């Protein structure tokens, strides 16, 4: 019959809104079809159908969000699955609970999937305990992917080691490993041994997106400009032409001396940008090019325009009142690094900031807790700890 | 004045139990969301819980 | 005869002579790009406001 082979032709070609009404309109022909059943259901599927977590790929980020350079570097088997998509974890668990006793064995499958409820929901170790039986017995990727999943939300980094060094010499050079284990050494900062697997990711693989990023971007920081360059040009001949890559594009032309492309490619960023809130950072960026040629005025209003199209941009707030300082105002000054510093309660930049206007004055009470702050959301740094024992000579007697 | 003075007491003592009955509620109801966490810990449908 | 295109440089710079407490700014980010999951959760979120707009 050809209106059941035109409604399978469109699941192959995935022309899927137009195989839902035609395999519904089989199904008044028939008091129940199975075969017609299970395509309305798994067209209805694979509409929208997503399973990782929000895997956003910075290129700028080690702890909430801080910036860097300046800190360092049967047929019932997929009716089970209309489930997933509607998120009703408990309720598709009882008959995919009722099915693995049917056959109970032979379905790795469905191994793996109690475990994907149970790590939907929370139970962490009832799916530590499930999945694990079927990766001894099965070799396939995503189990790989699903064991050294749980174990990292479990916080334990050395467990993630051996999975990923296991089935990478059962699946040797695969891709989607050697992403994963460079994702959690950024996790704990661990770029020495992180860069290197990227490197392995582009060794084959020579158009994975998300790791021409994440070594384009750890190329800007720590100087090379150039290079990091080389690594986002590249990234706009694959032709995704994003507003997010145009400002990026425009920081590293800057920072390499090319003075041609360095402010096109912001006022094409500026338009096809989504939403009020993303065309203030491209504005913000604009203001670290503008403090660059020298005019203060023109840089006074990209960080105003920033904070106008978008308040508590935290990282503006301060960057303004520097230059505000550098006028005269001092108390415009020293209430807008009071309101950043409490919008980013890390980021030790206002609080630093802050005991160097609030030290010149004489106020060595609250410029001790301003740069006491500056020690415990950033160690390690050389100008607090020539503050702290400035202090704390003035704090023991004269 | 010395009038004025016993009216904005007995509303400040209020304000005190006004302070007084609300972190008895915030600490149980800290054990209202820790039962509920040692229930989703446990509810599922098998034999140990 | 040809040109002189003689502009002698000082060939010396203002070295410093001591460290100076200053402020400084916080410094320029590169935005994320967004996964193709993202892409596409977000465009089907976005379409979710338009049609519960009319209903």
């Amino acid at each position: 019959m050809e209106p059941l082979l035109l409604a399978w032709s469109y699941f192959r070609r995935r022309k899927f809104q137009l195989c839902a009404d035609l395999c519904t309109q089989m199904l008044e022909k028939s008091p129940y079809d199975q075969a017609a059943w299970i395509l309305k259901a798994r067209a209805l599927t694979e509409m929208v159908y997503i399973d990782e977590i929000d895997v956003d790929q910075e290129g700028i980020a080690e702890m909430m969000l801080d910036e860097n350079a300046i800190a360092q570097v049967l047929a019932k088997a997929l009716f089970e699955y209309i489930f997933h998509h509607e998120n009703d974890v408990k309720t598709a668990l009882d008959l995919a609970a009722l099915s693995t006793e049917h056959s109970q064995y032979k379905d790795w499958w469905w191994k793996v999937q109690i475990g994907k409820c149970y790590y939907r929901l929370g139970m962490y170790r009832e799916a530590e305990k499930q999945f694990k039986s079927a990766l001894k017995q099965q070799e396939m990727v995503d189990t790989f992917l699903y064991l050294a999943k749980v174990y990292v939300s479990l916080d334990q980094p050395v467990t993630a080691l051996n999975l990923f060094k296991q089935g990478l010499d059962k699946f040797p050079g695969e891709v989607t490993l050697l992403c994963g284990i460079a994702r959690i050494y950024e996790e704990m900062n661990n770029m020495s041994s992180a860069a290197e697997y990227y490197k392995e990711v582009l060794k084959q693989d020579n158009t994975h997106v998300e790791a021409i990023a994440c070594i384009g971007s750890n190329h800007f920081y720590s100087d090379q400009p150039e290079i990091a360059l080389r690594f986002y040009r590249r990234l706009l001949q694959m032709g995704i032409y994003n507003g997010q890559l145009f400002n990026n594009l425009g920081l590293c032309c800057f920072y390499a001396q090319q003075y041609d492309m360095t402010l096109t490619s912001f006022e094409r960023a500026l338009s096809l940008a989504e939403n009020e809130e993303e065309a203030a950072d491209v504005w913000y960026n604009l203001g670290h090019v503008a403090v660059g040629i020298g005019d203060t005025n023109l840089a006074h209003q990209c960080f105003r325009l920033a904070l106008v199209n978008n308040n508590n941009h935290a990282e503006a707030y301060n960057n303004l009142a520097v230059l505000e300082m550098r006028k005269g105002h001092v108390e415009q000054a020293r209430a807008l690094l009071q309101t950043a510093s409490s919008l980013a309660p890390h980021m030790y930049e206002p609080h630093f900031n802050f005991a160097t206007i609030s030290d010149k004055i004489g106020d060595l009470q609250r410029s001790y807790v301003a740069a006491q702050k500056s020690e415990a959301a950033f160690p390690d740094h050389v100008d607090t700890q020539h503050l702290i024992k400035q202090l704390r000579q003035h704090f023991a007697m004269l | 004045l010395q009038e004025y003075f016993e009216l904005i007491d007995h509303h400040f003592e209020l304000r005190i139990n006004g302070e007084k009955l609300e972190e008895l509620l915030s600490e149980r109801a800290v054990q209202f969301r820790a039962i509920q966490r040692r229930l989703l810990a446990r509810f599922k449908d098998k034999t140990p819980a | 005869v040809k040109s002189m295109f003689r502009e002698v440089l000082p060939k010396q710079g203002p070295l410093f002579v001591e460290d100076i407490m200053t402020m400084v700014l916080c410094k320029p980010k590169l935005l994320p790009l967004k996964s193709l999951t993202l892409e596409k959760l977000e465009k089907m979120h976005q379409a979710a406001q338009n049609t519960i707009r009319q209903q």
